[PDB]
């Protein structure tokens, strides 16, 4: 965790938030309580991720002047959540899910088949810098184990096979219909819905007195 | 399918949308 | 009125009500092994190398921590007391790279005695160490930082005696490391005590690198004449020529603290 | 942070010459009440063994930290 | 072996000398590392106890085979950093056999 | 002259004791020993120094050598690792 | 298997100041 | 006995099926008698809860009431606030997941009527930032409500006034810890504060504030239409009401079902989701609350009932009530590794003990899974696991011991081959 200043990655490269940009930025603090704007700086900082995947030390820079906090503040946030990257990030960023709930369902089996459909290491950046992988930790939708997150698309229950069929479509074309590629929606038994097969009851069912 | 599809600002512009429901600060 | 009573080992203490349970031990003069607790420093909680244990209750309290509460006996010396202090002292140990010979915070390590008094005759940790990478804060504090038992008392000390804000923990995990994210220099009077702060010898002082070791440096106490603040200090010379010169505290004047410029 | 060595009253001579010696370097010292440093426990009686062995004496009375009033929720306090 | 003393200057040779006959005193060679500007054992005043040679982390100092040092004037007998140096050069081999069969023990 | 370059001066009142009886130096000075040490390549991000056979070397370190902008150097050996 | 001179060697410890050479 | 009617069923939109949005929810008639429940008073919601008996939803069981009755005090002059934590890091929670997706709504008008309870001037929700499409529905939700009127300043044509907010989580499963999560909230790192203050009177912004699992706070609303006896009949003695449960890993139809509680743990494979695959008997063990608590293994499973208490007469936590299971098909030994490793990479390293504690087991058993460590190590481990388990700051040291525990408690004589198998082929 230290930022040996670099050509590429350090303050020579000028950030600000687009007048657009700048514009979220205002809203967020009075989402927060009023004369606490210290409480933005994640949000802000995500932003400006959302901005640029580098987020280089420039970036954390103006993070904090614009959030008026130590910059190191700043800085020991942005080091803290794996959700920032302090170093470039692939167009696609692929993540796969390898905590024990997705390795028993399997999880593993996917990460060998994407690692030959990039043609590449886990945890680094394409040539094309097309996607990167990396193994991340439990992402959630865990009933839907075999998953990779890609940029938020959360797809999931996929077959090694699905990725190859999901990376192609990122890799020619765009929006590989995100989600699970299964035949279950959202989570839902794959035999059915032995939960509530009935019709929901309506408003004011047997809404106890009193 | 709204889930389906949205924006990588859908979270925060939605969030400045709702800014002017939002109730006085503290 | 204002005064809880509270038993340090059945000595009724009495304390005012706030007193932490460290602080509780202290009037009757027990010592709770401590470390990132210091008296003018905020309490973070850091190490839990205070671990103790209030009679009568399931787990053991953090002493530099718990408000101590009304007729609760502190046990300082229990068989639970030991084994919250004999385990914590190995976790210590465990990543600590052994060159306490290089270490010039030898005979002036607050982890070592402890270790040495309160922890344990042998170690476990069959598997590897880590490192870190040292790094410059300056031309006076020499940050040999993979000895750091992250105990957050620079950073403290760094915001709250001094205001500069500038040092800070980075990332989460066995690789937490307490330096500086981007290498800025920590440049600013009352900068030296950091080393007289830090338990460990991770960053020392620089000049005073390897020209002495505690117990040979005869230790007089006398007066700060590069200012008019007559800080107290204690000027330690070995053989005649001084070694170095560190606060000893005056309530009034210099509480711990000296300037960068009288040491 | 040990405070186990400042609990007895000591009474130390005053310090004398350590001139460097010629054919080695290492210090040297003419006074004998140099390296000597007794240990009383209260500062009664080390005055009285000033007095009666006839050193003069300057006591310095012992200052001990100030109680301080700390609390972990006190600077979790975004006011102050 | 490399070249460089293993001294590295603890001082705890220092420390735990019964007679008070090794001095010490040190500063950080330009290299950066930690060496011993004087290393003073006055055999004179040393009782050969033998914990030096005990003491030390890196076993820098040892206690030689030799026993055969019998001078004709007092200084001779003060021994600096480099007559010792000099002493453990010559008698490297054997003090090396020597620590290789006793060290198991120790 | 000697390692920290000793020297008894023209002037001093002391370099009378070499008269008639040489001075005690060294040659194969350490100082530049192991500046003449080649760099221990290593593979990975951190790694151990026992000296060299164990207990008959040194308290044992791990260096690390993460950054090759500068070679490790365990504080016991002056040996400088190259990552 | 098939008269020394003890000396410190140690600087000068306290460095003295040099008149200036240049006369006023 | 569980199997629960579809009709008390509280998340019936679970699954969707129902629009999510409001137009749904009004089918769902989730907000019903939303005005007359404020209206009867905070003290009457807490009366519901405290029938209800109602246990904390998330991984911490404690009585729900009580916690909220703490920040029931009266002001001290600093704005009371809600904090709903909608992160749920632990495996297998996708619990939480759905609600947030799929029933916004009843999370929403579970933060009004849990506001007023504990007169909370606003809510601040904090969905894991990895779940982004999620935010997405929530706020959707949200806008809608207000469009409404039905939360805001006289908030459902009533005195009280509440403001909901979401906050953006950034990949940490600690952020989860209620002192952790108002840090985050706080923009500070998520570092767990201290016990002693508690977060009733010291919290988010210094305010007071009080943290709900999203289940917790979602069932608030029904709990009281319903009234607590209905819900506090479903349960079992301290036990009471449905929890959702989710089953992941070796099942033949991996789902989450919020079926009733107190269920024969051999019934719920059984019966609901999907049998066990490969056959009932091709169960090693089971992971009853999630990572942190302590697998039972099939010995005891078929008696075991999914309760809070019952698990801990089985020395095991419902925690978050998340079903995972291992067949006889799993090195074990690298199951619970990887979630030493999921933990390595995941706590604050705050305090002494988890930071060195859980790298050092995590050194121990991925030697362990080798088979490279002797048999003695083991004991070590167990020792090395209970110096974590009392001295951490936080839970997540409790947590990272259990499973480290019941892999040394159950499967010992597995562990010892694995050594004896490496011995052999040296
Ligand atoms: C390391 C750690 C992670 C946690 N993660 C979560 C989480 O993701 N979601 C959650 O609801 N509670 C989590 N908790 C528990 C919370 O701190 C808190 O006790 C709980 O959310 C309160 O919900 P309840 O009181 O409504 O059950 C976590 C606790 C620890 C120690
Ligand atoms: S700090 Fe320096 S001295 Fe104290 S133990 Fe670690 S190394 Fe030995
Ligand atoms: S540096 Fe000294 S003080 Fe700062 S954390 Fe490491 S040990 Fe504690
Ligand atoms: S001799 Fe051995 S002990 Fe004495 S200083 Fe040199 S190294 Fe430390
Ligand atoms: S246990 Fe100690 S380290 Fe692990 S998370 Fe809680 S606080 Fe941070
Ligand atoms: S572990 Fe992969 S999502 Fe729960
Ligand atoms: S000394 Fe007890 S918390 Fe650090
Ligand atoms: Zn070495």
């Amino acid at each position: 965790f230290v930022h040996r200043d670099t050509p590429e990655n350090n303050p020579d490269t000028p950030f600000d938030f687009t007048p657009e940009n700048y514009k979220r930025i205002e809203a967020i603090v009075k989402n927060y309580p009023e004369g606490h704007q210290a409480a933005a700086v994640l949000p802000v900082l995500d932003l400006a991720q959302r901005q640029n995947g580098w987020l280089p030390i420039s970036a954390m820079n103006k993070v904090a002047e614009v959030l008026q906090v130590p910059p190191m503040r700043v800085y020991e946030v942005a080091t803290f959540y794996t959700m920032y990257n302090r170093k470039p990030v692939g167009k696609y960023h692929i993540q796969v899910c390898t905590t024990t709930p997705c390795m028993l369902r399997d999880s593993d089996s996917i990460l060998e088949t994407l690692q030959r459909k990039l043609g590449i290491k886990v945890g680094e950046t394409t040539p094309d810098k097309l996607f990167t992988l990396i193994e991340v930790e439990c992402l959630g939708a865990c009933v839907n184990a075999p998953m990779v997150q890609i940029n938020d698309n959360y797809y999931e229950d996929l077959t090694p096979k699905d990725i190859e069929e999901i990376i192609d479509e990122l890799k020619a074309g765009k929006v590989p219909k995100p989600g699970p590629r299964s035949g279950r929606f959202c989570c839902e038994p794959a035999g059915g819905l032995t939960s509530l097969t009935e019709p929901p009851k309506g408003p004011g069912f047997g809404v106890q007195a009193g | 399918l709204q889930h389906h599809d949205y924006n990588t600002y859908t979270f925060l512009d939605l969030n400045l949308d709702l800014s002017k429901f939002r109730l006085p600060q503290p | 009125s204002n005064l809880i009573e509270v038993f340090v080992d059945g000595q009724s203490v009495m304390v005012e009500p706030g007193t932490t349970v460290l602080q509780a031990c202290e009037k009757v003069g027990m010592q709770i092994p401590r470390f990132c607790y210091h008296e003018r420093l905020s309490v973070a909680g850091n190490c839990r190398m205070c671990l103790v244990e209030i009679e009568k209750a399931p787990k053991v309290v953090a002493a530099c921590a718990m408000p101590v509460m009304k007729g609760w006996n502190i046990l300082t010396n229990s068989e639970k007391s030991k084994k919250a202090r004999e385990g914590v002292m190995e976790f210590l140990l465990a990543n600590h790279p052994l060159d306490c010979p290089i270490c010039d915070q030898g005979g002036e390590c607050d982890l070592q005695d402890q270790s040495m008094m309160f922890g344990s005759d042998r170690s476990r940790f069959l598997e590897g160490k880590r490192a870190v990478e040292d790094k410059n804060i300056g031309p006076l504090v020499k940050t040999i930082m993979t000895r750091c038992i992250q105990c957050t008392r620079c950073i403290r000390f760094a915001s709250e005696i001094a205001g500069v804000d500038d040092l800070g923990t980075t990332g989460r995990g066995n690789d937490m490391q307490v330096g500086t994210y981007i290498e800025k220099m920590f440049m600013s009077e009352l900068s030296g005590n950091v080393i007289d702060i830090c338990p460990v010898g991770a960053l020392t002082s620089k000049p005073y690198a390897f020209t002495a070791r505690p117990w040979e440096t005869r230790k007089t106490e006398s007066i700060d004449v590069m200012d008019a603040v007559g800080s107290n200090i204690v000027v330690s010379t070995r053989t005649g020529e001084v070694m170095r010169i560190l606060p000893r505290m005056h309530e009034d004047i210099n509480e711990e603290w000296i300037s960068d410029k009288t040491r | 942070s040990g405070v186990n060595n400042t609990k007895k009253w000591k009474m130390e001579f005053d310090t004398r010459e350590r001139w460097e010696n010629p054919l080695m370097g290492w210090a040297s010292t003419a006074d004998p009440l140099s390296n000597m440093v007794l240990t009383f426990s209260a500062k009664e009686d080390a005055i009285a063994f000033a007095e009666k062995n006839g050193w003069s004496y300057d006591v310095e009375e012992k200052k001990v930290p100030k109680p301080k009033s700390k609390s972990y929720g006190a600077n979790f306090s975004w006011n102050k | 072996p490399s070249g460089e003393e293993r001294c590295i200057a603890c001082k705890l040779c220092e420390a735990i000398c019964p007679a008070q006959a090794i001095t010490i005193e040190a500063e950080p060679r330009a290299d950066g590392s930690r060496r011993t500007t004087r290393y003073d054992i006055d055999m004179t005043k040393c009782i050969y106890c033998g914990f030096c040679q005990e003491a030390c982390p890196v076993d820098a100092i040892v206690e030689g085979p030799n026993f055969e040092f019998s001078t004709e004037t007092h200084e001779e007998l003060l021994y600096n950093k480099e007559k010792l140096l000099n002493n453990g050069d010559k008698w490297e081999a054997e003090i090396a056999a020597n620590i290789q069969a006793d060290y198991l023990y120790r | 002259i000697t390692h920290t370059g000793q020297v008894y001066d023209e002037k001093d009142y002391r370099r009378v004791r070499f008269v008639d009886r040489q001075k005690e130096v060294n040659e194969n000075f350490a100082i530049d020993l192991i500046a003449q040490q080649p760099v221990n390549e290593v593979e990975h991000r951190i790694i151990a120094c026992d000296g060299g056979g164990g207990a008959l070397g040194h308290p044992k370190v791990y260096i690390n050598l993460d950054k090759e902008t500068k070679t490790g150097t365990c504080g016991y050996c002056g040996l400088q690792f190259k990552q | 298997p098939t008269q020394y001179v003890p000396y410190s060697t140690t600087r000068k410890k306290i460095h003295e100041w040099v008149p200036p050479s240049t006369p006023y | 006995f569980g199997s629960l009617k579809d009709e008390d069923r509280i998340f019936t939109n679970l699954y969707g099926r129902h629009d999510w949005r409001l137009k749904g929810a009004l089918r769902r008639g989730d907000w019903y008698k939303t005005k007359e429940i404020l209206l009867k008073g905070p003290d009457w919601i807490l009366g519901e809860m405290k029938t209800s008996g109602l246990r904390g939803r998330g991984g911490a069981g404690f009585p729900t009431g009580l916690k909220w009755s703490f920040m029931n005090k009266p002001s001290d002059g600093r704005p009371k606030y809600l904090v709903v934590n909608a992160d749920e890091g632990e495996p297998g929670t996708c619990k939480d997941r759905e609600i947030m997706r799929h029933d916004p709504h009843k999370l929403v008008e579970g933060c009004l009527v849990g506001g007023r309870a504990m007169g909370a001037r606003a809510a601040y929700i904090y969905i894991r930032g990895e779940f982004y499409n999620e935010a997405s529905n929530l706020q959707v939700a949200i806008r809608e409500a207000y469009e409404a009127g039905l939360i805001g300043k006289n908030a459902c044509g009533s005195d009280y006034d509440f403001d909901v907010f979401v906050v953006r989580g950034a990949g940490a499963y600690i952020c989860g810890e209620e002192t952790a999560l108002i840090e985050s909230i706080e923009g500070k790192q998520g570092k767990p504060r201290l016990k002693p203050p508690f977060p009733a009177d010291v919290g988010v912004f210094g305010c007071p504030t009080t943290v709900a699992n999203v289940e917790t706070v979602a069932v608030s609303p029904t709990i009281c239409r319903r009234g607590g006896t209905w819900f506090a009949g479903f349960g079992r003695e301290r036990n009471s009401g449905t929890k959702l449960f989710n089953i992941s890993g070796h099942v033949n139809h991996p789902c989450t079902v919020e079926e009733e509680m107190s269920v024969p743990l051999k019934e719920l494979i059984e019966k609901h989701a999907g049998g066990v695959t490969g056959g009932w008997d091709n169960l090693l063990a089971v992971i009853p609350g999630g990572s942190s608590t302590p697998l039972i293994p099939k010995s005891v499973c078929e008696t075991v009932l999914m309760d809070f208490d019952a698990l801990v007469q089985a020395q095991t936590g419902l925690g978050t009530a998340a079903v995972i299971v291992m067949d006889r098909s799993t090195d074990i030994v690298k199951a619970i590794a990887r979630l030493i490793e999921f933990y390595k990479h995941e706590s604050c390293g705050q305090c002494t003990p988890c930071r060195e504690g859980v790298d050092w087991m995590n050194k121990v058993m991925a030697r362990f899974v080798k088979g490279d460590a002797r048999p003695a190590e083991i004991d070590s481990l167990w020792e090395i696991s209970k110096q974590i388990e009392g001295h951490t700051i936080c839970a997540l040291g409790d947590g990272a011991a259990w499973p480290v525990q019941g892999l040394i408690r159950h499967f010992r004589p597995e562990l010892e081959d694995r050594m004896q198998r490496f011995a052999q082929q040296h």
